[PDB]
């Protein structure tokens, strides 16, 4: 679980 | 006479220009004499690759940094899934060259174009910072096609060095004028996610951009919400035409998607605007947007009219991009005012929510003072509120001028108990409307369920000018 994504 | 790019796949851009007018009308502004000489633009993400055929001749270092290994060289990390393609397509919706035999052409396709490789790692608050940050004195435009998790149950925006960095960029940036950022809405359509509960989307201090398919419907992937201020094309189903663009490892690519496509077209618009009026400052960027983008047959539900005539959705704001008028407006534009602030307590006493509750305030704005508004730009309603299940909750926010903005949707997953802790919801909604008068806020609980909490902070807070 990233902080932000693409 | 103009003569249009050779290039070889410029006929299938069918976004740029046509005859059956479903275009961004750029040939209208490349004719006009505009393709973006001189203006610089940086794309924020996973690197950028230096050496494509359709970016070298474009390319400035000046506007480029690796934060992720801390080095100058933003070259995308190779891997056997292209995982690191991300930030190469979105360069080349901007500035990918023209006339040269090599895939298409960008929309300001004479500007100058880099990247901040820092998606590549762990994306912490520094590392954002950093990035926003970078050579604002050379830097024009900010593009980032990124942001919090769209799962449909994230409350999140930008820490303390990151929303610094924005306050300096609009300040200090481009010589006082202030640094121009544009940012995707959001990805999250089908999880119901709402693109007010992003603080870089919901910030004053960005351009969201949404998305319209070519046969001009609401997308699968689209976010609805009141702090999305205009849109571009993207993609929408397989019958449906998509986004041509530079790949990696020196290719083209016909199939670029999503809300990550639309913000590159935005920023090459917004660069050609600059190049007819470099003088602009920041929010005189927002209101030439405003007052020149076209609703004209995109299809939604939620068309309304507001208090200054001008048509409003929650999918598109004031609607599609319009380069041919962008940079004719701009060339004898005025600069705007100062802008003023004006914060206004709403709440005596706690109030509980229950199925639902209305909360009525006549204001003044500011009469008699020097932060005095009558000509609104951005509003906010800034909330503290106890809830049991956040997502049950819907919020409205209706102005003096009649007009109804969508705060807060419902949204199915978010079962958090943690409330909202002053929270700022924005609308662009009432752009250019007096804000004089009586402001209704409108919280209700949009299941069966008995549901409970506390609504305890309700500040309003209005930006603008009085001339
Ligand atoms: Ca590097
Ligand atoms: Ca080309
Ligand atoms: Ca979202
Ligand atoms: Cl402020
Ligand atoms: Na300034
Ligand atoms: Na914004
Ligand atoms: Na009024």
């Amino acid at each position: 679980r990233r902080r932000r994504k693409r | 006479v103009y003569q249009e790019p050779t290039d070889p796949k410029f006929p299938q851009q069918w976004y740029l220009s046509g005859v059956t007018q479903r275009d961004l009308n750029v040939k209208a502004a490349w004719a006009q004499g505009y393709t973006g000489h001189g203006i610089v633009v940086s794309i924020l993400d996973d690197g950028i690759e230096k050496n494509h055929p359709d970016l070298a001749g474009n390319y400035d270092p000046g506007a480029s940094f690796d934060v992720n290994d801390q080095d100058p060289d933003p070259q995308p990390r190779y891997t056997q899934m292209n995982d690191n393609r991300h930030g190469t397509r979105c360069a080349g919706e901007v500035a990918a060259v023209a006339n040269n035999g090599v895939c298409g052409v960008g929309v300001a396709y004479n500007a100058r174009i880099g990247g901040v490789r820092m998606l590549d790692g762990e994306v912490t608050d520094a590392v954002e910072a950093r990035s926003l940050g970078l050579n604002p004195n050379h830097i024009h435009i900010y593009s980032a096609s990124w942001g919090p998790e769209d799962d449909g149950k994230t409350v999140d925006g930008p820490a303390r060095l990151a929303e610094e960095a924005f306050f300096r960029g609009v300040s200090q940036g481009r010589g006082g004028l202030g640094s121009i950022f544009v940012w995707a809405s959001g990805n999250g359509g089908r999880e119901h996610d709402s693109c007010n509960c992003d603080g870089y989307t919901n910030s004053i201090y960005t351009l969201s951009i949404s998305s319209a398919t070519q046969f001009g419907n609401v997308p699968w992937y689209s976010e609805a919400c009141s702090s999305t201020l205009a849109t571009t094309y993207s993609s929408g189903n397989q019958n449906e035409k998509q986004i041509v663009t530079t790949d990696l490892r020196q290719k083209c690519t016909e199939s670029h998607t999503g809300t990550s496509a639309s913000a590159p077209l935005a920023a090459g618009i917004i660069a050609l605007t600059l190049e007819a009026n470099k003088n602009l400052t920041w929010r005189d960027m927002q209101h030439l947007v405003v007052q020149t983008s076209k609703p004209a047959h995109l299809n939604a539900n939620d068309w309304a009219t507001n208090g200054v005539g001008r048509k409003v959705s929650h999918s598109y704001g004031y609607g599609l991009l319009d380069a041919g008028a962008m940079v004719a407006l701009a060339q004898n534009w005025t600069t705007v005012a100062p802008q003023r602030k004006c914060i206004i307590d709403i709440l005596t006493e706690p109030k509980d929510i229950g199925k639902r509750l209305e909360v009525r305030k006549t204001v003044t704005a500011c009469l008699g003072e020097p932060n005095h508004i009558t000509r609104l730009e951005h509003a906010q309603a800034r909330l503290t509120l106890s809830y049991n299940r956040r997502g049950d909750l819907a919020i409205h926010l209706v102005s003096p001028m009649g007009t109804r903005s969508t705060l807060l949707a419902a949204r199915p997953h978010d079962y958090s108990a943690d409330g909202f802790n002053d929270w700022a919801f924005m609308t662009t909604h009432s752009w250019d409307e007096d804000p004089s008068g009586e402001w209704v806020l409108e919280i209700e609980n949009t299941s069966e369920a008995n549901n409970y909490g506390t609504l305890t902070k309700f500040t309003l807070v209005l930006y603008g000018t009085a001339s």
